[PDB]
């Protein structure tokens, strides 16, 4: 019995790391999107000094 | 400050395992209740079938 | 409803229109701090229903 | 989106611990259970 909940465990774990993955594919475009619109106006603020 | 709030998100996440850690202690204590019944060794094995 | 409706609680027979409502912090800040509190003390009692059992 | 990819990696590394331990576990019941075996080999068990 304890051998199949360290099985259902073991299934958790990989079905957990495949979300990890897919969010982590999935916020790199948020991040560089969000950098991007932060670097690209911190310059306007710049130029409106 | 990102530190601090993501720690207490965590410390929230611990509440809830806490949460589920106080159902299982009942769903425990419910089969206490249940081996309350033969727990104590109510089928005594026989003692001279050898 | 009404252009001109005064507030419901008495002692202030003056009109209380939109603007001359302000955005008072220190309330919020007193009910948000009196949930925490109440979370708090929720959280404390389970964890001594943990310990007791 | 930080707070989720913290959140969701905290809980996979609780898991892969949690993993860990049942490792652990396997191997000293593998141990209590070739102690249990030498036990009916003993007590003549399956080989009788």
């Amino acid at each position: 019995n304890q051998e199949q909940a360290i099985a259902s465990y073991e299934a958790a774990k990989e079905e957990l790391g495949l979300k990890i993955e897919q969010i982590a594919q999935e916020a790199q475009p948020i991040k560089e999107q969000y950098d991007s619109t932060k670097l690209a106006l911190v310059e306007a603020q710049d130029e409106l000094q | 400050r990102d530190e601090v709030i993501k720690k207490k998100n965590q410390n929230e996440y611990y509440r809830g395992r806490t949460k589920k850690l106080q159902a299982t202690i009942i769903s425990t204590k419910e089969d206490f209740l249940r081996s309350q019944e033969i727990l104590a060794q109510t089928h005594l094995p026989e003692k001279s079938v050898f | 409803g009404y252009t001109t409706r005064d507030c419901p609680q008495a002692a202030c027979s003056q009109v209380v229109s939109m603007r001359d409502f302000v955005r008072d912090p220190i309330m919020e800040l007193r009910c948000k701090i009196a949930k925490m509190k109440e979370s708090q003390e929720q959280d404390k009692r389970s964890s001594q229903a943990i310990d007791v059992l | 989106v930080k707070s989720r990819f913290e959140k969701e990696k905290s809980n996979q590394a609780e898991a892969q611990s949690n993993i860990d331990q049942g490792r652990k576990k396997v191997d000293a019941l593998n141990k209590t259970i070739a102690h249990l075996e030498e036990e009916l080999t003993k007590e003549m068990g399956g080989d009788k």
